[PDB]
């Protein structure tokens, strides 16, 4: 979920 | 949604003004290159561009709107098309070779039967250099791809507004491709015309994407090319 | 070449009646579902290759671009007509008459199943007609080998393009629903595309399983995609 | 030589 990570910061 | 609200002049400059940036290769030309050195330049940069593209994502009018969910699920699926589309398009202006990065630019003879890849994006660049594709309509079709590719793939009323959503954003990409052929002069038929050579051309990038999807799933088990922790989740998702 | 003086109206007609027929399945274990299946698209690959030869455009390229074109298509051409005729079905893939099926019933294949049965969703939400989807089918034909070769090519889609414009127009419906539709239309192909690789992945393991009999035709079309 | 240049041919 890195990519979840990097759409919220 | 603000999307629904933008003017195709006002969509094209929201698309310009999120462009990712260009980014260099650590490509040496004194240093000697074995073709997993060259491969793990390649998927380096891949993993570097993938980060600025997940911001590119957040301004494309219409996917902040979106669940955080669904907007992983398009960017799993679309990812690789994204990077092709992209690769293609800085390569326009170069015959017979890919611009990687401004310091890597390759032709079909620098490897490993990824050469058939290679050939294909370089047929997709000779096709936008025939059509002579622009900018405005570039960025339009780039944002296609993030919407279009994962939406058939994702129950309930209310997931169904979100898919409606997507196609409706869509709807004014369209639009706004077809503001820009009417502005170039372009009658009707050609603007027509136009519009679905450039969607058919979506067709190719999504059969090279999953050529690719198959390499990096090779490359994985050979273990030999270096691949960053977010390129194997990427690529894990799709071989699920 | 005949196929760009045709009208619209004529390019209609000639797509409609080059249609392939609907076949019936030899009349369910993981062996006996692909063996119908495969045994299935064998015998509808031969209808398409008479197709292929009526699409207005296609006899006036050589042997071998024929081949490379077939090739590239084939299970693209076979999943489309899978999904036309499913439309009018929801929630079951009707691959025959007598064979219409559950997305409960063999995996590999739960996946393309689910996307088929999508893409069937969508054309009826679309409410797709039949002249718009023998358009989509020849497109589909001629498109997907162009760019592994081409301006003869591109000149029988741009004449297709303006057949689709054609038909939504006198649909009644207006300059901006023509372009949107249009888009919406091509767009699918994508997809399309996406679950033929998916398809034909798990065609390559069926063949490595050797448990499924394959056709030295459906054989000899998995290889090119090799 | 293929099955699928025999269908095209006849
Ligand atoms: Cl010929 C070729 C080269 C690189 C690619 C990819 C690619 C595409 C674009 C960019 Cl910027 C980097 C790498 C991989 Cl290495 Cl991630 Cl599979 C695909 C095909
Ligand atoms: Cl592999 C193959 Cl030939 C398939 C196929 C068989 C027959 C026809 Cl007409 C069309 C397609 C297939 C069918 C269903 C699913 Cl879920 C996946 C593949």
């Amino acid at each position: 979920k890195i990519l979840h990570r990097l759409l919220q910061d | 949604s603000l999307a629904l609200s933008l003017t195709a002049d006002q969509m094209v400059s929201a698309l310009l003004d999120a462009e990712p940036p260009i980014l260099y290769s650590e490509y040496d030309p004194t240093r000697p290159f074995s073709e997993a050195s060259m491969m793990g330049l390649l998927t380096n940069l891949a993993d570097r561009e993938l980060v600025h593209m997940i911001n590119w994502a957040k301004r494309v009018p219409g996917f902040v709107d979106l669940t955080l969910h669904d907007q992983v699920h398009l960017l799993e699926c679309a990812w690789l098309e994204i990077l092709m589309i992209g690769l293609v398009w800085r390569s326009m202006e170069h015959p017979g070779k890919l611009l990687f990065a401004p310091n890597l630019l390759l032709d079909r003879n620098q490897v490993e039967g990824m050469v058939e890849i290679f050939d294909m994006l370089l047929a997709t660049s000779s096709r936008f250099r025939m059509m002579n594709l622009q900018g405005e309509e570039f960025v339009c079709l780039k944002s296609i791809i993030l919407l279009n590719s994962g939406v058939y793939t994702f129950s309930t009323l209310k997931s169904l507004e979100e898919k409606d959503h997507i196609h409706r954003v869509l709807d004014k990409i369209t639009d706004t491709l077809i503001h820009l052929m009417a502005k170039a002069g372009l009658t009707l038929q050609q603007q027509h015309q136009r519009l679905a050579q450039l969607l058919l051309i979506l067709s190719h990038i999504r059969h090279m994407s999953n050529k690719g999807m198959e390499h990096l799933y090779s490359m994985k088990c050979k273990n030999v090319v270096p691949l960053s922790d977010l390129l194997l989740e990427m690529l894990d998702a799709h071989r699920l």
